[PDB]
């Protein structure tokens, strides 16, 4: 009765994709056909006959990576209305994503959303699976979130999307989407969410013994966070936390909605012994720094509001002492006028495993996310003080001054954390 | 879809695509008549790029062959991968330019631009999205110096959107085999410098040091000095025609690089070479790719990256392979060669990886570079026109076609705008 | 509920530790791979599993003797969060272990102690296998003690070491290990254990009939001591006599902390008949000066004070007999002012074996100890008499007076014994 329809927008957002509802499918017993030999509404929809089909959405310009899911292993799974492809892609072009392309094809894949819409009556919240490296992860994400707020307004709209990396960047023009994508998902997004490429390599490295990572096994990674957000929808837990708590519990104010994704225990299979995993040992490992998925040190500023997703096996009282212990230290601190600093959620089902006993998820919207956002400006003023690739976003349409519009919006951005962190 | 369509020019440039379709022949199991023989079917989801099917389980390559004079297209046809083409698109003239820029820009290039322009239509109108165009020829001759020219301002009269880079050979250093190379490169130059969108430049004496350098081979011949571009332009569109870890195509690598249109002039890069026995005593992986790149020596346009700054970094990779064994090689090297970039650009490196190989080794990567190396040799170049102009010496050629001083002037003055303008950002930091 | 964790430090210390833990599996009937077919929660702990892990952290600056661990026989027993490892090894430099290398991998094993003491509770004890030879095993021993006080303070740290032979010497910089070490070892350890490598000699001679001993023998002899010290805790005697109770008895002013080993009775397989083994006996051949494990003669100076660990068979009124034999004699004579010179500890547990009826461990803080640190200055005066070897603890980072202020530092410690030993 209750739904949470999704959507990828990008090319890295389709790979994220393909391990996501990979993952869905070992969940409920689903097969790549469809087929399985109660209540599962949220990500999925039953036919007429025997089989059920995804709730989601493939956007992308370029025909490459859709065609990978439309001759794939997964490829029976997927209405074929559902797999939009386009022909031209923005390139790592913002402009061409937002005014050049992505205008032709924006009739097709709103119209898709409300004939999902139908079967749909508990609309709980959104996903959009989006990358701010490319272009069509970029470009077309602000165009779709603005007719959504029009559509709907009033329902959830959420982004489990993949922050730029400060040392290991791959394209150019990387600090150019970042800035100008900002005054769409500041003033769309319920509740964005950060997930940086760089963190997850020593994470790799180190906590998963093979320091040479593959982008399928990073995929792996986020996959096991969106599962366990939704562990209160698909499953019974004793305590089930909804998708509408979580804008209201983690948001004190309605423009702070950047917290940060955090898997725990993350072990390898010959370190699955040496180990016993009990709730308390486990929770000081997430806010251990080397174990979050964000480049951001959590003792450089202070926790807002932070969110505990258990599953596995569980008892609160357990959990009771070893929450105890985390506001009884002083390395770890909180924002002091916010002393009610936790969400707690119990779901009494297993972590699946794709090809251990209990799992954690923590969402700390906290002030050290503040310090990535200067070291992206940083990149971003040298590359527009030479007046540096201009006549792209101009060669497609764009005001200059349209940077330096959303070039202040930062600054009033990056104004609220530091007036959040002082009392 | 977005397939795209091939010119030549020239005489140099001819056979360089000689030896390039059958490159892409082995890179798409296309046999010497037309028909298919491959296993992967990777090759027959993306074969349309380069070659039309056409009726009755063919193939033919979406190319047009341009010559002045009978002799090279009689070569091609008689020679391998002639009967390949269609005889439709041997599209030559019979007069020959004279090793003269105005003859193939003036006289007789105004003659078969009028049998070109139908079959640029009729191929722009079979093809259902279009990329970009493609050029291949010389900058040292007649006819890969005029007729190639005057057939990209009229492309550029049809055409914004789409793309257009020409892989034309740099006219040679210090070896002087053609005697008015400055007559084809200065008159060259203006053309290139205003409508081409991303420029290809290679060297002589270079290329003869790679061949000679790491190969250590004795009689190199055309068939491997031009070898070596043939895999590199197939390097440039690996990532189109295959799906990879992180896909690229010609639109992707232009606004990526190019920082302002008048800065577009690129050089290449590849790895592995090898000789025919010394090609196992080494660990051939990513670091030893990584390494071979960056050195002067690999570069098939003779420069010095030392004496000289980046601006930009492009990098495309073939075959399976880890992305941290790239990524902190990809990040680690801009740091021991620190000076030697440019301080306004954070991590100029583009990364690009395919997943499939060239047909043979493992592994293997092509290096796009942009620096500010190459306008010390146009100083050179704008001396060797200043030393046969200072005389006014082979001037009654072009005033026999027609030509005041000023459109050498000019044209000399937008080479030195060239130079005003590579400088400017060098002397910047 | 009561525990107390082992470090190793340096070479030495691991290969101590080889037979130590391979000692240890056999008294709990543990396997190689942490499994047996109640209360040892002082060394082990439980893992969810029916596992049990030791509670030890192995470090080195050298990566050769722990990969005989990580490949050898014990191999699955450990954590391999545990085993530490460096790059470049101090290499019989002690400015290397102490300025060099060791200031950078000190974060990691001092992060692993408080991983360990979390269940930890009854925390009773530290333990430092360290030698006195190698710069690894020295010079990380003063780096990793300072920070311990700093974090503890008031919980007991012991030093199992092994002392420098004043004949068979195998280094050269051995004497300058020993005065630069004294200001740590002084200033931290509760009660540090000095054990030569001389006595053990003629004891493997003679007294165990095989006159061509091995390293892995050595280590046989001081892994019965540390196992029957710990004889209260891990099992029940009618007097137990915990860790706690040592410090305090052993030591009348703080300063002096230095008593030394001696098992008894050290028998071979064809001298286990010829013999009874009485209580009286054997305790009459533990103040033999040919069967301690120090080179040191007991009746060249006084007895500070006594302890005897007791196991296997005792009746204590059959031991109050063997005590008040060694009062009424004259070759053996206490520190007068001390009439009351007996820690007795009896366990009914058997000394087990490692491939009789009883056993007895003493220790003896005495003052005969005390002219071996003058064997040893006499050393050290000739060697820095030439400034021998100062360019490379100059070489490494250190102050030419920092031997001098420690050169001073030995004759403070040496008065002590010389003030206790008149009236
Ligand atoms: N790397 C190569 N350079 C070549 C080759 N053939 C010629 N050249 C160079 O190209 C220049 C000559 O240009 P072409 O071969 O294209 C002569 P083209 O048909 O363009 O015009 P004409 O002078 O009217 O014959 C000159 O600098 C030669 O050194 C070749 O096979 N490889
Ligand atoms: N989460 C995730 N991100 C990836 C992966 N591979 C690449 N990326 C990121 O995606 C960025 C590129 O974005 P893409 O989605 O591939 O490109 P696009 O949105 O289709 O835009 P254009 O292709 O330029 O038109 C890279 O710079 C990386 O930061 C992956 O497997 N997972
Ligand atoms: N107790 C004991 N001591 C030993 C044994 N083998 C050697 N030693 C002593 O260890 C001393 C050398 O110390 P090591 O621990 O090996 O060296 P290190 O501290 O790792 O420092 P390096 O100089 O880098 O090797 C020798 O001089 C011996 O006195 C053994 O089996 N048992
Ligand atoms: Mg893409
Ligand atoms: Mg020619
Ligand atoms: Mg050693």
């Amino acid at each position: 009765m209750r739904e949470c329809i999704s959507i990828h927008v990008g090319q890295a957002g389709v790979q994220i994709g393909n391990a996501c509802w990979e993952l869905y499918c070992l969940e409920h017993g689903i097969q790549p056909d469809g087929q399985m030999p109660d209540s599962f509404n949220t990500f999925f929809s039953e036919t007429g006959a025997g089989k059920h089909v995804p709730r989601a959405v493939f956007v992308d310009l370029e025909p490459t990576v859709i065609d990978e899911v439309r001759t794939g292993t997964y490829r029976q799974l997927f209405h074929p209305e559902q797999l939009i492809t386009g022909k031209e892609d923005a390139a790592n072009n913002y402009a061409r994503g937002h005014y050049t392309i992505g205008k032709e094809i924006i009739d097709l894949v709103l119209d898709r959303i409300r004939k999902l819409a139908d079967q749909c009556t508990g609309l709980q919240g959104f996903l959009v699976f989006h990358s701010f490296g490319g272009g069509t992860g970029s470009g077309f994400t602000s165009l779709l979130m603005e007719r959504l707020s029009v559509d709907y307004g009033k329902k959830s709209k959420l982004e489990f999307s993949i922050y730029p990396a400060p040392q290991v960047s791959t394209a150019v023009v990387e600090p150019y989407n970042s800035i100008l994508t900002t005054h769409t998902t500041l003033e769309h997004s319920d509740c964005a969410f950060m997930v940086d490429n760089e963190a997850i390599y020593d994470i790799c490295r180190r906590n998963l013994d093979i320091e040479r990572p593959t982008y399928t096994n990073l995929n792996r990674l986020i996959s096991q966070i969106v599962s366990s957000i939704t562990a209160s929808l698909r499953f019974d837990g004793a305590l089930n936390v909804d998708l509408t708590e979580f804008q209201t519990n983690l948001v004190p104010y309605p423009r702070i909605h950047f917290p940060l994704a955090t898997y725990a225990p993350v072990i390898s299979a010959e370190k699955a012994y040496h180990e016993q995993l009990s709730v308390a040992e486990i929770t000081n490992a997430c806010f251990e720094p080397a174990n979050q998925m964000v480049k951001c040190d959590p003792r450089h500023g202070k926790y807002m509001a932070c969110c505990l997703l258990y599953r596995g096996d569980v008892v609160p009282k357990d959990v009771n002492a070893a929450i105890a212990t985390i506001k009884t230290k002083r390395s770890i601190q909180f924002v002091d006028w916010c002393p009610t600093g936790f969400k707690v959620g119990i779901n009494y089902q297993p972590p699946t495993v794709v090809p251990v006993q209990r799992a954690v998820c923590m969402l700390s919207n906290t002030t050290a996310i503040a310090e990535a956002w200067a070291r992206l400006d940083h990149k971003f003023d040298l590359m527009y003080a030479k007046r540096a690739f201009v006549h792209w976003y101009v060669g497609e349409g764009m005001e200059e001054g349209e940077f330096s519009e959303a070039r202040e919006d930062m600054a009033a951005l990056e104004k609220d954390y530091e007036e959040v962190g002082v009392d | 879809m977005r397939e795209i369509v091939h010119i030549q020019a020239g005489q140099c440039g001819n056979q360089i695509g000689a030896k390039f379709w059958e490159v892409i022949s082995d890179e798409h199991g296309i046999d010497p008549t037309g028909s298919y023989h491959g296993d992967s079917d990777l090759q027959l989801e993306r074969i349309n790029v380069y070659y039309n099917e056409a009726a009755g389980n063919k193939y033919v390559p979406r190319a047009i062959l341009v010559d002045l004079e009978p002799g090279t297209m009689d070569s091609v046809r008689s020679g391998p991968f002639g009967q390949i083409f269609r005889p439709d698109n041997f599209v030559f003239g019979q007069s020959g330019a004279g090793n003269n820029w105005a003859k193939g820009h003036y006289t007789e290039g105004a003659e078969l631009v009028d049998s070109v322009l139908d079959v640029v239509r009729k191929e722009s109108e079979s093809c259902d999205c279009l990329q970009g165009f493609q050029l291949t020829h010389s900058l040292g001759g007649g006819t890969g110096s005029g007729m190639g020219t005057l057939l990209i301002s009229k492309i550029r009269e049809e055409y914004p959107d789409r793309i257009m880079n020409t892989f034309s050979v740099v006219p040679s250093p210090k070896v002087s085999d053609t005697v008015v190379e400055p007559y084809n490169a200065t008159l060259s130059v203006h053309q290139l410098v205003e409508n081409t969108d991303e420029t290809y430049c290679i060297d002589n004496e270079a290329l003869y040091d790679i061949c000679f350098r790491t190969l250590k081979l004795t009689t190199p011949t055309y068939g491997d000095l031009n070898h070596l571009v043939s895999a590199t332009m197939s390097g440039v569109t690996t990532c189109l025609r295959f799906p990879g870890q992180l896909n690229a195509d010609l639109r992707k690598l232009a606004v990526n690089m190019v920082p302002f249109p008048r800065l577009h002039f690129f050089m290449p890069g590849f790895a592995p070479l090898t000789s025919r026995g010394s090609q196992q005593y080494r660990a051939l992986t990513v670091p030893e790719l990584t390494q071979q790149m960056f050195d002067a020596k690999n570069m098939m346009a003779a420069c010095d990256p030392r004496h000289g700054r980046y601006l930009t970094v492009a990098a495309v990779f073939r075959g399976r392979m880890s992305m941290k064994e790239v990524d902190e090689q990809m990040l680690n090297v801009q740091n021991k060669n620190s000076s030697y970039f440019v301080e306004w650009i954070p991590n100029n490196v583009k990364t690009a990886v395919c997943d499939i190989p060239p047909r043979g080794l493992k592994m293997s990567a092509t290096f796009i570079g942009n620096s500010t190396a190459i306008q010390e040799l146009f100083k050179r170049i704008s001396e060797q026109f200043t030393a046969m102009f200072r005389r006014k010496a082979f001037l009654h050629w072009y005033t026999g076609e027609g030509m005041d001083e000023m459109e050498f002037t000019e044209a000399e003055s937008n080479m030195n705008d060239l130079v005003s303008e590579y400088q400017q950002y060098q002397d910047a930091t």
